[PDB]
């Protein structure tokens, strides 16, 4: 099965440059272009260019042209991306996907994306709070718990829920950015014949910070 | 170049309807010499990246439902899906690459279902918060339809929709619900000199709301 492995997001400030991996596997790297898509949020794509990694020969969106620079290493099949002179307008995600150069050249398979901020503020560290139902409350035959994860920059962030042998249901709420900072919340329900017996714990990673925080939630 | 430009930008059907949808380029994509229209369409879902549907204006792909059909040539492209199913809801990209590479702008798949009344869910500001002179208190509203609905805070009694923070997620590919958070962000202060807070949420349709509500007092 073929797999287009991009890096980890990325924070760079303006004027800065970064570049940005793709690994693949499960065809002939040498075979196929590589191609790289910008995806702005709000949604339109946009190509950006593309390299035939046999030769190393390159092809851009004039638009472009100046600030990317495709490269590619054949001893461990990876494509990157360098974006130079950056600024906040090229925040985004961005792709790599696979051309059919024989067939015309249409993308067939697509990296997971990688997305980039550019951006002058600052890392920052996330406060988790659990959130349990106050003592005033009752339950059916569900209870939902909750944690709320906020203050943190930049966006990369992954809240766990660990319910055990426990069968859950799990909502993630997108991120909203406020002062810089992002908070987010995530909502777990499990059968009220199990908790607060058994344990609950929202783990938090945010890389950015280096912070993994886990919070055990507790009857109030 | 070659632009495309795709219609309608949304639409909402329910599961089973039939849906067209359009693609137009700005010049024909029709290459001359082997009477291929280098025309593609891709899928893309929530959180995920895009992926290929169909190729050669009308060619699908290995794995993709035939519920899917691409039709149309030269310029005039359409991507039919027989009969939606919940699944379906994503944001749909037609692809020209004869001259350069382009996209549309993209058609946005949202899925129509019965009403759906959340399950409201309201929590107390934690004691760790409080310590630190914070103090939000959230609400959960899971499982709803349709997307709009409405979210009031009232405290002691009386509305305050300032100082609200509201995330809907993205719909759920299987049963087509909304779930949202709405979060009351306080002082410590304006937290302390008020007791009761209560989340209250009613479809725009109805005047029957559902509400959750706690004391400050109360532990």
């Amino acid at each position: 099965e073929i797999q287009l492995q991009q890096s980890g997001a990325e924070l760079v400030k303006p004027g800065a440059s970064v570049k940005i991996s793709c690994k693949a596997s499960g065809y002939s790297f040498t075979g196929y272009n590589m191609n790289w898509v910008k995806q702005s949020h709000g949604k339109s794509l946009e190509w950006i260019g593309k390299i035939n990694p046999y030769y190393g020969s390159t092809s851009y969106n004039q638009k472009f042209k100046g600030q990317a620079t495709l490269t590619v290493d054949k001893s461990s099949s990876t494509a990157y991306m360098q974006l130079n002179s950056l600024t906040s307008e090229d925040s985004a995600v961005y792709y790599c996907a696979r051309g059919r150069l024989r067939r015309g050249g249409y993308f067939d398979y697509w990296g997971q994306g990688t997305t980039l901020t550019v951006s002058s503020a600052k890392t920052t560290p996330p406060s988790v709070y659990p959130l349990a139902p106050g003592c005033g409350d009752t339950t059916g035959s569900s209870v939902t718990l909750g944690c709320l994860v906020k203050g943190y920059f930049p966006e990369s962030v992954t809240v766990t829920w660990n319910s055990g042998s426990l069968s859950s249901s799990v909502h993630t709420f997108p991120a909203l950015l406020q002062s810089g900072l992002y908070t987010m919340s995530s909502s777990v329900t499990v059968p009220s014949s199990t908790w607060p017996s058994q344990t609950v714990t929202c783990s938090v990673a945010h890389p950015a910070s280096s912070t993994t925080v886990d919070k055990k939630l507790e009857p109030s | 170049n070659i632009m495309m430009t795709q219609s309608p930008s949304s639409l909402a059907v329910s599961a089973g309807e039939k849906v067209t949808m359009s693609c137009k380029s700005s010049q024909s994509v029709l290459y001359s010499s082997n009477q291929k229209n280098y025309l593609a369409w891709y899928q893309q879902k929530p959180g995920q990246s895009p992926k290929l549907l169909i190729y050669w204006a009308s060619t699908r792909e290995s794995g993709v439902p035939d519920r899917f059909t691409g039709s149309g040539s030269g310029t005039d492209f359409t991507l039919t899906i027989s009969s939606v199913q919940a699944e379906d809801l994503a944001v749909y990209y037609c692809h020209q690459h004869l001259s350069s590479w382009t996209f549309g702008g993209g058609t946005k798949l949202e899925i129509k279902r019965a009403d759906a009344a959340p399950t409201v869910s309201i929590f107390p500001p934690s004691s760790e918060q409080l310590t630190s002179g914070g103090a939000s208190v959230v609400c959960f509203l899971n499982n709803f339809y349709p997307k709009d609905i409405n979210v009031k805070w009232k405290i002691d009694g009386s509305e305050r929709q300032n100082g609200v923070l509201n995330s809907w997620t993205d719909q759920d590919s299987k049963d087509s619900t909304y779930s949202m958070s709405s979060t009351l962000t306080l002082t410590k202060d304006e937290y302390e000199r008020h007791n009761s807070y209560t989340c209250e949420a009613t479809h725009a349709t109805s005047t029957s709301p559902i509400v959750k509500s706690f004391n400050r007092n109360e532990c």
